[PDB]
């Protein structure tokens, strides 16, 4: 519901902003330009809120080619000196991303937030991947861990995954039926206590922060 | 940002309402 | 039936499962539409909203989407209290997501339940929520509530402000809580602390997207309150001359545009003279055109009388109406036009050929792009040359010779819109017809050799003009028509729509042609009757063109005819109606032009009467002396104005008609009542003549040329009634004369079908749903309650809306008028209910009726819905009945 309820009217502010503000026909703001400017070795961060703050005025219908350079290049952003701003509008245009295209748009961020040590191995996790296995989510780079909004990201896709596992292990037994019931309750349960409790460990302080 | 206004207001080919019999009756005797 | 369906839902609501129980919510509303009466929308909201108890958030969610759906039936629950309390238990969850699911179904229901205390209190306890979504609902809720209670809004202003001013406020949520401030209109204290709350919101967050939030509501405020909307305007053009970012410049142009629209009279010469240097001075054009579209808003309406020499906005609409931009030509060419034609002061003269070389420019700038843009401006610029033909008739010429000049060299879509303006001119100056038949009929020529897919629409808006501006019949013309129709066009449609414009304008010899033509093109037999009918009423009307002035056996002989055909039509149009397509308007107008014309023939023999001699024995002794004449005036008289009586019924029974068939029908009203009135005044009553016949309207300005030959007929008649009153004795040939030529002027001049009689446009209708073969004892009388529904077709106030619904009630005996009530009651969401009272002392058999009339806004009464009855079976009780047998035994 979180993922609808948004899309409620609250007073009408963004149809307003958006009839006034994007009829300037200035549509030079393309997902190459936004692609361009995160590519920038000394990268202007400038520059690139300059873009994603006129996306908050697309719709979310419109805002689908955006996708893959705001969510393959916010590796980036977990960087330090990284303005809170442009994480705000980053989790905002997710939000709007997520009420069009979960699906998608999770698997894309999923594979984006992976921790590139050894990216040699990049590890491209499919939808049937992280249904099986929701824990991959958390298994993202730690600088996530203390990244507020990409942490909401990542608790978003994490809460959405266990109840796609819920879904998609009652669709597999039925499946390959033709007790089993209990040892699938069993395993979203210990699916389900672990996430909280890798949560929880997420909530502890490192013994970097505790010095 | 716009408006729309009828040169004719009185017009009877304006399409702003269709009805069900004149509508069987251009389908039927369109060609 | 209503309820089997809702329990249909219901099980589904009832099954546990997640997507039937979602199927079935989303599967309410139209359930609503198919039956919007208050007992299957009470139980279907109260079943509803214990769903929404029990169910999970996206339950809730789906509830939540119904409800917004449903704010028109909501007013029908009438159980608010217990739909509102089940419905309000779930703002004490723990969950946020079901709090603001809540709280936005509780903003949704506003309406319904404004100062409920408990729901002011949970939206002012959830706005300091720490739960951004449950904060958000709570704006939302606590918007809709100010919008509709003045107690919470005096209660929340404070709080809200707070809020907003509070550093602790991220910018997002400062952005969601300022329109909150647009519903501070209930009080002047009030909605003064509100515009000083928006003036420091205005200077201490100057950000482009807090400014114009704040601008906006400040806006909306003061178009809600009135009472600042002057000094709000001066602080609009204050931002719109000053502030340099085009974004708030753009939201300036949009909210003066919306104070133009809502309060043109409050609008000083200042507020103009502002408005008018800032589209002068600036250098940028959408915000010139921006400016000018507000000032063309203004022109339109009084505003432009307050403002009044050559002045800045004359000035500025010389210069734009020759801008290269052709939005801001069309914007300055319309303000030339309501300055030329709103203001007729001398001083400003000059300016009418502008207006029109002006037009004549734009004309031929729009024509060669076909562009929607170029077409917009060129429906613009046709419509203010409209406006000008009608405002300065002197003008109606250069105005027509600049539209065939330009014909000549206009694509398709551009010739089909100037030929629709030279229709609405021709319409209303018929004189000009004569001078543009040559264009068009040369255009008429050359379209039709090349005539593929679009010309189609271009020939029958060629030929709508052909028939408007022709204001005699055709005879080459109407060659040239008939061989461009059978040459090429296999368009059945085509041919159609043009023999409609032909018998609306009265060419019923082309119409006949063209609709013995189409037949053997339908399929349907229906449609074939409906074709020939019309076939056969073209040709009744063809026959009585040839009508001699003065001779009356050719006279009686051509109704004859006309009748003749009249009545093959209306058999075939009996033929033609079906379920859903009855045809009904049709029927009762034909029928009553096939009376008035046998009632013109039976007056053409009363006049041939007076030549068979009265008897000697009444001759010998005043009126009684002219013998079986007398009587059968008498008879006449009484039959025309039965007809003048059903004429209106039909008016009043055309509640969905437009108005020039209304007009239409108004017209052969007026002719049975001169036919009447000619008839009392020179035979039965010539000493109670009344008062001369004084115009009132004089020239009055007719919308058509059918309109004008009908007047000038009524004119010419009552001028010869008058002349002839006392001067001779009611025996005379004279009157019989007077009469038979006010025949022969009322026929020779050809009928007009109108609108209604092809194209059904608004089509209302009423439900009525009352309640109960039903017994009713004799000393308990009956408790009759009756529901009904407005119901619509697409627009529904096209032509007219419905202001009040009179419910008149009659009670018949033995299925005689025996419980005359009414009740006017005005419907609020397209919904009416009244309770009824009905005595059934008499025992027996007794037939209810009851009748729904419409009320419109003006005031005129339609008789519209169902006359639906029901029977009443009244017998006396067995008690009473017991007791008078004991008493008398």
């Amino acid at each position: 519901v979180d993922d609808w309820i948004c899309e409620e009217e609250i007073t009408g502010t963004d149809a307003l902003l958006r009839r006034m503000l994007l009829t300037n026909n200035a549509k030079n703001h393309s997902p190459k330009q936004l692609q361009e400017a995160f590519s920038a070795v000394p990268v202007n961060n400038t520059q690139v809120m300059q873009i994603i703050e006129h996306l908050t005025l697309l719709s979310a219908s419109e805002l689908i080619p955006y996708a893959e350079v705001l969510t393959s290049n916010m590796s980036q952003l977990l960087n330090s000196g990284v303005p809170r701003r442009i994480l705000q509008t980053v989790n905002k245009l997710w939000m709007v991303l997520n009420t069009v295209m979960p699906r998608r748009l999770w698997v894309m961020t999923v594979n984006a937030l992976q921790p590139s040590i050894k990216f040699v191995r990049q590890q491209k996790y499919t939808q049937n991947d992280l249904m099986i296995d929701p824990l991959i989510v958390l298994r993202c780079d730690q600088r996530v861990h203390r990244c507020p909004p990409l942490m909401d990201i990542t608790l978003h896709m994490l809460n959405g995954y266990l109840l796609a596992s819920k879904a998609y292990l009652s669709a597999h037994l039925k499946e390959t039926e033709q007790t089993r019931e209990e040892l699938k309750n069993a395993l979203l349960a210990a699916q389900d206590s672990a996430a909280v409790q890798i949560l929880l460990e997420i909530c502890l302080p490192t013994e970097e922060e505790k010095a | 940002a716009a408006a729309d206004v009828s040169v004719w207001e009185e017009n009877w080919e304006d399409d702003i309402v269709q009805d069900d019999f004149n509508q069987q009756l251009r389908l039927e005797m369109e060609r | 039936d209503a309820n089997s369906a809702l329990m249909e839902l219901d099980k589904g609501l009832r099954s546990g499962k997640l997507g039937e129980q979602c199927e079935a919510v989303v599967r309410f509303p139209r359930l609503f539409q198919k039956y919007p009466f208050p007992i299957l929308i009470n139980s279907a909201f109260l079943k509803l909203a214990d769903v929404f108890r029990v169910g999970n958030n996206f339950l809730r969610l789906c509830v939540l989407k119904v409800t917004q759906q449903s704010e028109k039936h909501l007013e029908k629950i009438l159980n608010v209290d217990e739909f509102v309390k089940r419905i309000f238990s779930v703002i004490h969850s723990n969950d946020p997501v079901a709090r603001a699911i809540t709280l936005r179904m509780l903003g949704s229901l506003a309406s319904i339940i404004p100062e409920r205390k408990n729901a002011h209190h949970s939206i002012r306890q959830s706005l300091d929520s720490h739960d951004n979504v449950e904060v958000e609902a709570a704006v939302f809720a606590a918007a809709n509530f100010s919008a509709q209670s003045k107690d919470f809004a005096v209660g929340i202003c404070n709080k809200i402000s707070e809020m907003i001013q509070g550093l602790a406020t991220p910018v997002d949520l400062k952005l969601k809580l300022i329109p909150i401030l647009q519903h501070m209109h209930h009080d002047a204290i009030l909605a003064s602390s509100a515009r000083q709350l928006l003036q420091q919101l205005v200077t201490s967050y100057p950000s482009t997207k807090m400014v114009i939030v704040s601008l906006h509501t400040f806006t909306l405020l003061a178009a809600s309150s009135l009472v600042d909307t002057p000094k709000q305007i001066q602080l609009l053009l204050q931002y719109l001359k000053n502030d340099p970012r085009k974004a708030v410049k753009r939201l300036a142009i949009q909210d003066l545009k919306l104070l133009a629209n809502k309060t043109p009279h409050t609008w000083s010469r200042e507020n103009i003279q502002a408005l008018c240097e800032c589209a002068l001075q600036t250098p940028y054009d959408s915000l010139k055109l921006g400016m000018l579209s507000v000032l063309s808003t203004l022109s339109g309406t009084i505003a432009i009388k307050h403002y009044f020499r050559s002045s800045d906005l004359v000035k500025l609409a010389q210069e734009c109406c020759y801008h290269n931009n052709r939005g801001i030509a069309a914007h300055g060419v319309r303000v030339l036009t309501n300055i030329t034609v709103s203001c007729q002061e001398k001083d400003l003269l000059a300016l009418e050929q502008d207006a029109v070389f002006g037009l004549e420019s734009l004309l031929v700038l729009c024509s060669q792009d076909d562009s929607p843009g170029a077409q917009a401006t060129l429906k613009i610029a046709l419509n203010c040359m409209v406006k000008l033909a009608k405002g300065r008739p002197h003008l109606s010429q250069s105005v027509v010779e600049t539209l065939l000049t330009q014909l000549h060299s206009a694509q398709d879509a551009a010739r089909i819109l100037m030929c629709h303006c030279l229709a609405a001119i021709a319409m209303q100056l018929p004189v000009l017809g004569d001078g543009m038949l040559g264009d068009l009929m040369e255009l008429y020529k050359v379209i039709g050799r090349s005539a593929t897919d679009k010309q189609q629409e271009l020939l029958v808006s060629l030929a709508t003009v052909i028939f408007v501006a022709s204001q005699k019949a055709l005879s080459v013309e109407s060659k040239a028509v008939i061989k461009q129709q059978l040459e090429s066009v296999s368009n059945g449609w085509t041919v159609y729509r043009i023999a409609r414009q032909a018998s609306r304008m009265g060419n019923h010899d082309m119409a006949k042609e063209l609709y013995q033509s189409l037949l053997t093109q339908v399929a349907s037999e229906h449609f074939y009757f409906w074709l020939n009918s019309l076939k056969e009423f073209s040709h009744a009307e063809q026959c009585l063109t040839g009508l001699q002035e003065e001779n009356y056996s050719s006279a009686l002989s051509c109704i004859a005819e006309s009748l003749k055909f009249y009545h093959k039509g209306i058999a075939s149009l009996t033929a033609a109606s079906t379920p859903l397509n009855p045809l009904s308007f049709q029927c009762e107008f034909v029928k009553l032009r096939i009376d008035l014309l046998q009632a013109f023939s039976q007056l053409i023999c009363t006049c041939n009467s007076l030549k068979t001699s009265p008897p000697p024995a009444i001759a010998t002794t005043d009126l009684q002396r002219c013998g079986r004449i007398s009587n059968q005036m008498k008879q006449s008289m009484e039959e025309f104005r039965s007809l003048a009586s059903r004429y209106g019924d039909l008016y009043q029974a055309s509640f969905d008609a437009d108005s020039a068939t209304l007009r239409n029908v108004e017209l052969q009203q007026q002719s049975c009542l001169l036919i009447s009135h000619a008839i009392e005044a020179l035979i039965l009553d010539p000493e109670s003549a009344s008062f001369q016949e004084y115009g009132s309207t004089g020239t009055a300005h007719a919308d058509s040329e059918y309109e004008r030959r009908m007047m000038s007929v009524y004119n010419h008649v009552l001028e010869e009634v008058e002349s002839l009153n006392r001067k001779y004795t009611p025996v005379s040939y004279m009157h019989t004369a007077c009469l038979c030529n006010a025949i022969i002027a009322l026929l020779k001049v050809p009928l007009s079908f109108q609108r209604y009689f092809f194209q059904k446009l608004q089509s209302t209708s009423i439900k009525l749903a009352l309640s109960p073969p039903i017994a009713v004892q004799n000393n308990q009388q009956l408790a009759l309650k009756v529901e009904g529904v407005v119901q619509h077709g697409s627009k529904p106030g096209l032509f007219r809306k419905i202001q009040s619904v009179c419910l008149n009630v009659s009670s018949t005996l033995q299925s005689n008028m025996t419980n005359e009530m009414e009740q006017r009651v005005e419907p609020h969401n397209d919904y009416f209910s009244t309770q009824f009272l009905l005595n059934f002392a008499i025992l027996g058999t007794h037939n209810i009726t009851v009748e729904s009339s419409v009320k419109d806004a003006n005031g005129i009464v339609w008789k519209t819905g169902p006359r639906t009855t029901i029977f009443v079976k009244s017998l006396e009780d067995p008690y009473s009945q017991q007791i008078r047998l004991q008493q008398q035994q």
